[PDB]
């Protein structure tokens, strides 16, 4: 099982950064719903 | 500067944990997709020992 | 209610009573700052001058590093080098000690983990473990048990310098030779067999099997004399290793294939039997293995008897064992003489999760096969 | 972490490690979540207080579990692995056998030793009666070992003597249906 | 650090405020605790009465002499001093 | 309601700080404007000099002069009510 | 649903002021003897 | 009127959709990591 | 009137602690038997597939 069956995966590498900057805008903004406030926050963010 | 340490501790839960699920539910497919593949190969060969 | 009255209103009279002054504490106290202003005063203190002070310290750090904010304040404030300094410290044994269970305390999550690591921790704690001390090296047994939790950990355990799990094991045959200390031996073996399962192994078994020579002394380990804890951890340690094909040879060489037998029972307490059904089932891939599961007085009787719906790690280890077995020309007549076949029947029919009922398909269609065409597997 | 307030004078002094036996009391029933605290405090220190002094209340807690006026119980066992436990069951005298046999059964190493066990615990002198026997051994029943089905305690009774009678342990080894358990 | 929001004092008279509610802020836990720390300190030194509220969320009116009076923030809690 | 968790003052005393606060709570949304209300109606209806402090957070030490002091809850809100 | 039980806070409070009375040497048999007297 | 620390309110339903997230980024492992959340939280949303 | 301060500092102190280190006990011990659950299953399937 040394390598035959475990393929290695790992983090994309900057997806902390990301993550941790919308848990600080979810936190701070106290949505009603998590997902809408995501939506917006994630399209906003793309331009 | 107060929110700081809240942040840290989710991320962290959250980063660990999904890695390690992810890793486990795909070790565990790649098996269980081998084992499939030997079960095929003996009923394959089961139909033609009945086809002779 | 006249005395009532009276001791209220005397106590009234104690309440606003104008209190001298807040008299100065000792050098020796500790205390919380207000919120925040601790966790860097804690790093301070810990460094301190006078020793009684920094073994203060040291005790309201492991109050300081339970809830998870707290530990990650404490760690990012800079506590883990200074605990670790601490604990390299040789000349009194209680510091030491105490250092043990607060890096025991800091290593629980994550970060305390990876920090312990960078700051050459590990290190530290593979040398704490051969302190002439008792309780430290308990305390540091479980400390490294607890850090080994996150597969990081356990690379870094594999290479950091030349030879940390060849000593480790080395020193679990030393204080089992010398003695019958057995908490620390099964301590550092369940480390072992947790160092086993990281995900790249290949250093880790290489290191253990090729240099270290582990399969006979847990052979010699696995004998009924020794305490079942031991033997449960020597089992378990034997099938993590078995995943070799030189492993399985080696075992099979010295012996150990009765030892496993010995253990599956319906009266022995259950992760004993888990574990030796477990390496039993590793060992039986083996040719050599199928004919000393054989050969044994006693083995497929007792393999049988194990099956049992209840106690399911149990009866999927045994049922394992029993396919690997079965593939034998002779054993197959011994296991239908056994009773293994309305055992696995009703084992297949009344059960509901999924990996046992595919086991015991397996089970089943590998009993009653004479001839190369397999037929479809039941159900 | 010492606790010092501005004002609090010298006259009173906090003995140390009350603040870990406040702990450790507190983990305790937090965890339990008792419904009678005072009866489970009691309990508690007088366990601890035990072990300290010179391992009884958890396996009394395990055989209860395993099982499936407790305070009796509990009290003769921690006041005491055949002579202790045949020492609770004279003190006893007497839910309050199949305690004993199940504590007698989970210490066991087999079977045979079991129902050696089971002879030497049940009555005294070297011998028993035999439907007492029989239900000493059909105590164990399902869930807690096989081969004691219905049907198996129905056959060794059969091969018993009668139930008014007097079964040793050799005309118990010799019965029929009884030398496979061993 | 010390962002004092409204002072009526001379400058060492304040810089041993500071101080004082930076050693209270280091040695104890509860609020009323640090309160009579400061409010003793500067009984014993600068004159005879004082009066002190260390808190989060609060604004007083009180009536100070003139001369003796603060009101400033250290670390995260607000520290109101004054002599009447 | 209201729950008086310290008092050094007659029942009547009491009473009107009670009312002066409640009376005070209906009129000022700022809590600033709270202190300046109940230190100008106490100090017109008695001896001029007082100290008041309003809040949800505030621990302190106060030297107040005897038989004059109040330690109460309106709602959420904590009022310390003293004279020097 | 962890939680403290309802009604510890205050038991613990009487413990603590009568083991600070008392001041003894053992406190394990102290709350055993404090314990089963006060069930009676 | 949050003035401490502890009054920040972490919400029940927060960490189970934040793994579930990364589970689906750590299944892509993509490089335009915003466009793909976007639209990820967009579907959860429009289909919610 | 001498104790009353120290007695209510220590009690809530104390009870505090307890639950926090209850809570992450119970929490790092659950995770184990997780990792340990996953273990066994695929150390089991691992010798299937060698069988195969």
């Amino acid at each position: 099982m040394s390598s035959t069956y475990q393929k290695p995966i790992t983090i994309p590498g900057d997806f902390p950064a990301i993550l941790k900057a919308f848990t600080r805008e979810i936190l701070r903004a106290q949505p009603s719903n998590i997902y809408e406030f995501g939506a917006r926050y994630f399209s906003g963010l793309q331009g | 500067f107060e929110v700081e340490p809240i942040l840290e501790v989710l991320v962290g839960k959250v980063l660990e944990q999904g890695l390690m699920e992810v890793l486990e539910e795909e070790e565990l497919a790649a098996m269980r997709a081998h084992q499939e593949h030997f079960e095929q190969i003996r009923n394959a060969e089961l139909v033609a020992t009945q086809r002779m | 209610d006249s005395q009532a009255r009276i001791q209220a209103n005397l106590r009234h009279i104690q309440a606003f009573e104008a209190k001298p002054n807040p008299k100065a504490l000792p050098e020796t106290a500790v205390t919380r700052g207000f919120e925040k202003v601790a966790f860097p005063k804690l790093v301070r203190e810990l460094t301190c001058d006078n020793a009684v002070v920094r073994k203060k310290s040291l005790l309201a750090a492991r109050e300081l590093l339970s809830s998870p904010v707290n530990h990650v304040q404490c760690v990012a404030a800079g506590a883990t080098p200074a605990i670790v300094a601490l604990l390299q410290d040789q000349t009194d044994d209680e510091t030491r000690y105490y250092a043990a269970g607060t890096l025991k305390l800091l290593a629980a999550k994550e970060v305390g983990a990876r920090d312990l690591a960078q700051h050459s921790g590990l290190d530290a704690l593979a040398a704490a473990l051969e302190d002439p001390s008792e309780g430290v090296r308990d305390e540091a047994y479980g400390a490294l048990i607890e850090a080994a939790r996150f597969d990081s950990t356990r690379r870094a355990l594999e290479a950091c310098g030349s030879g940390a799990v060849l000593p480790r094991l080395m020193e679990l045959a030393l204080l089992e030779a010398q003695g019958g200390a057995a908490g620390r031996a099964q301590q550092g073996l369940v480390l072992l067999f947790t160092c086993t399962q990281a995900r790249h192994n290949a250093g880790i078994l290489s290191q253990l099997v090729d240099v270290a020579q582990a399969i006979p002394h847990l052979a010699g380990l696995l004998k009924p004399e020794l305490p079942m804890p031991v033997r449960h951890a020597a089992a378990e340690l034997l099938g993590a290793l078995a995943t070799r094909e030189d492993a399985k040879i080696q075992a099979v060489q010295v012996g150990a294939v009765p030892l496993l037998l010995l253990a599956a029972s319906p009266s022995v307490p259950v992760p004993f039997a888990t574990s030796a059904v477990a390496a039993l089932g590793a060992i039986t891939i083996r040719r050599e293995g199928k004919y000393a599961a054989l050969e044994s007085p006693g083995g497929l009787a007792g393999l049988v008897s194990v099956l049992d719906p209840c106690h399911e790690q149990l009866c999927i280890n045994a049922m394992t064992a029993v396919s690997n077995v079965a593939e034998a020309p002779e054993a197959r007549a011994i296991l239908v003489a056994s009773g293994a076949g309305p055992k696995l029947q009703h084992i297949f029919e009344t059960a509901t999760v999924e990996v046992v009922k595919r086991a015991a398909a397996q089970a089943i269609r590998q009993c009653r096969f004479k001839h190369l065409p397999y037929e479809v597997l039941p159900g | 972490m010492d606790v010092e307030p501005i004002f609090c004078a010298e006259q009173i002094v906090i003995p140390h490690n009350l603040a870990d036996i406040l702990k450790a009391y507190t983990k305790e029933v937090i965890r339990r979540q008792p419904t009678d605290l005072i009866a489970f405090s009691a309990k508690y220190f007088t366990n601890l207080a035990n072990v300290a002094s010179g391992a009884p209340a958890k396996e009394q807690l395990r055989q209860v579990y395993t099982r499936g006026t407790l305070t009796e119980s509990q009290v003769t066992g921690l006041c005491q692995a055949d002579a202790v436990v045949a020492k609770v069951m004279e003190v006893g005298a007497f839910d309050l056998s199949k305690f004993v046999f199940l504590c007698l059964a989970m210490s066991c190493e087999d079977f045979n030793r079991v129902c050696m066990g089971v002879f030497d615990v049940f009555s005294d002198n070297g011998s028993l009666p035999a439907q007492d026997l029989l239900t000493l051994i059909a105590h164990l029943g399902p869930d807690m070992d096989p081969e004691v089905t219905p049907a198996f305690l129905d056959a060794v009774a059969a091969e018993l003597p009668a139930g008014g009678g007097a079964v040793t342990y050799m005309e118990l080894c010799e019965a029929p249906s009884l030398k496979p358990k061993l | 650090k010390a962002v004092i929001k409204n002072a009526d004092m001379s400058e060492e008279m304040q810089a041993d405020a500071v101080d004082c509610a930076t050693q209270a802020l280091e040695k104890y836990n509860i609020e009323k605790d640090i309160a009579a720390y400061i409010k003793k300190e500067f009984d014993r030194k600068h004159n005879p009465t004082w009066h002190c509220i260390v808190g989060r969320n609060f604004g007083s009116y009180v009536t100070h002499e003139t001369k003796h009076f603060i009101y400033f923030y250290l670390g995260q809690v607000a520290i109101l001093l004054f002599k009447s």
